[PDB]
């Protein structure tokens, strides 16, 4: 039974997210400024600027490339909560209409990424994997992590969007709730 | 600015931490009293105080002063 | 000195200690 | 187990006539004791460094010893900023002097030998407020004087 | 734990290098006792450094990292700060104080010179322990300001005035005995 040890700092700021889009009823604020992708390219970026070993970068960017495309393809399934579920409808509605194919990393904050990693324990537990590469992959997110938590106060500032702008949550009318809830 | 306060890092994990020095650690405002969170005593946040205090009435005091200085210039310059 | 005699009162007037813990805390905040 | 005691004093890492433990391989100088000893009263019974005094009373215990220098630091309700640095000397064995590394590279003309020889080629709250008051007063009287010497300067 | 370092100006360093030869090669000792204590010398400076503090707190501040020099010069005097020679020097006045039936005062008997070997040995004295940052940064600036007001003031508790009149010589000559046990015979 594999376990992984987020920062303290990162569980608190996941519990704050679990009760913005519970019990005060807002939602992420769409486009975000920093989507997934120019997260984990920063992070590639910088990581590869100072490793010098080929099988390190190799092994960094096929976690990288391997991350992207499986929250892209699972934002949809089992990362959302009920409130929200809306919002992705409307976004769909909208690709669509202007037909561009939807891609999550473009838009989607990186508390969704949070959300992704908090999830990744059972995610692989539920799975057949080698041991020694659910550990890699242990080894690496948590490194991930680490340099996650060294820029903690770029991404996850807060900013009380009932005042000024652009905090990185925002909320919702009544006619959303409604149709987003009690549909 | 946000928040002066952590959520409630309950259980064993938490780690109390008592300074070393006593009179212009700031460090926080998750403060503890006793007889990270940072402890401390009652004197200690009393001095802490009593400079906040005395601090303030000096800076007001040579923001007057600047003020009634400059206005000497001026009037001295008529 | 007369400042002592502040907070002395302070301790006294508000009475318990839980209520003076939280003033303390309000005057650290500041 | 009868290990060797070093021929050196581990104080000044030098040989002589020296008190050795039978604990640990260090032996020092009768001069290097904290106060030094005199030769001709020696200790009966099994001597021991400071460290070894520190080990057995301690007994390793982490926990006793984090107590002990809690209730020590305590102690020190007016000393407190020297207090972790004080609880460190009385549990460790003695060294000689030297000055530190970065004043030795300042000046090149001075050199070292391997023998160490240098040669050149409450009532308290109440007082501390009656401080701060009197120097209050004493700098917006020194400002006044500032500004009266200002008024006379430029009336006169 | 932390790493840090402490900038020294170049005239206590002159000042300790001085007393390292006169300490180390010409066998000179400390005249003990001198006129001046450094019991005199630190209640003077603290005298005259709270007295431009206006806040309380950093009155307290002053006044507690004095009383702490104060006792750090005295646990250490014996331990760390004399050479080879002038151990002798301190054990004899171990043998007196043992005869005056008082408890040993390092401060009220010594010159400031191995004080400000303490001051000069402080950074792996506080680097050796596990205190924290902050602390240790303030600590840092206390001494830092101690040694500027100490490099304002060398010549009153360093200099020996007029060295034509060896009485006022913070070293001694050694006599004989000092020589034959510092070269241990
Ligand atoms: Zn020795
Ligand atoms: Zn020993």
């Amino acid at each position: 039974k594999i376990s992984l040890q987020i920062p303290i700092k990162l569980k608190s700021v996941l519990v704050d997210d679990w009760e913005y889009v519970t019990k005060d009823k807002k939602i992420c604020r769409l486009p975000a400024d920093v989507t997934v992708e120019m997260v984990l390219n920063k992070y590639e970026h910088e990581v590869s600027q100072e490793l010098e070993s080929p099988g390190s970068q190799s092994q960094l960017s096929e976690y990288c490339a391997g991350l992207k495309l499986y929250f892209d393809k699972c934002l949809g399934n089992m990362l959302l909560y009920r409130l929200e579920r809306l919002q992705y409808d409307e976004l769909l509605k909208k690709s669509s209409k202007d037909q561009k194919p939807l891609v999550p990393i473009r838009i989607y904050g990186a508390i969704h990424l949070l959300r992704l990693i908090s999830v990744l324990p059972e995610l692989i537990s539920s799975t057949t994997m080698d041991l020694q590469s659910c550990q890699l992959l242990i080894k690496q997110t948590e490194d991930f992590l680490v340099w996650l938590l060294m820029h903690v106060d770029e991404y996850f500032n807060d900013k009380d969007p009932n005042r000024s702008d652009d905090a990185l949550y925002v909320n919702t009318s009544s006619q959303y709730e409604g149709v987003a809830l009690g549909m | 600015k946000v928040w002066k306060k952590q959520r409630l890092i309950n259980k064993k994990n938490q780690l109390y931490y008592e300074p070393l020095q006593k009179i212009g650690y700031q460090n926080n405002g998750n403060i503890q009293i006793i007889p990270k969170i940072t402890q401390i005593d009652e004197n200690s946040i009393k001095y802490d105080f009593f400079d906040k205090i005395y601090k303030s009435k000096m800076v007001q005091k040579r923001k007057l002063f600047q003020f009634q200085e400059s206005l000497i210039d001026k009037l001295v310059s008529n | 000195n007369e400042e002592v005699t502040f907070f002395e009162k302070a301790k006294r007037y508000i009475g318990n200690k839980h209520l003076y813990t939280e003033f303390l805390k309000i005057l650290n905040l500041y | 187990i009868d290990f060797e005691n070093e021929d050196f004093c581990s104080a000044c890492n030098q040989s002589g006539s020296f008190l050795c433990c039978d604990t640990c391989p260090k032996s020092f100088h009768f001069l290097c004791l904290d106060p030094p000893i005199d030769p001709n009263n020696l200790p009966k019974g099994d001597w021991h460094c400071n460290e070894c005094k520190f080990k057995i009373f301690i007994n390793n215990s982490m926990a006793t010893l984090k107590k002990i220098e809690s209730n020590f630091i305590k102690q020190n309700n007016n000393v407190k900023i020297f207090a972790k640095l004080l609880f460190n000397i009385d549990s460790h064995n003695p060294k000689q002097f030297q000055l530190p590394n970065y004043i030795k590279e300042t000046f090149p003309a001075v050199k070292t030998g391997s023998r160490g020889q240098y040669s050149d080629e409450d009532e308290n709250s109440i007082k501390y407020d009656f401080f701060d008051k009197i120097y209050k007063s004493k700098m917006v009287q020194k400002r006044k004087l500032f500004q009266f010497q200002e008024s006379l300067i430029d009336k006169l």
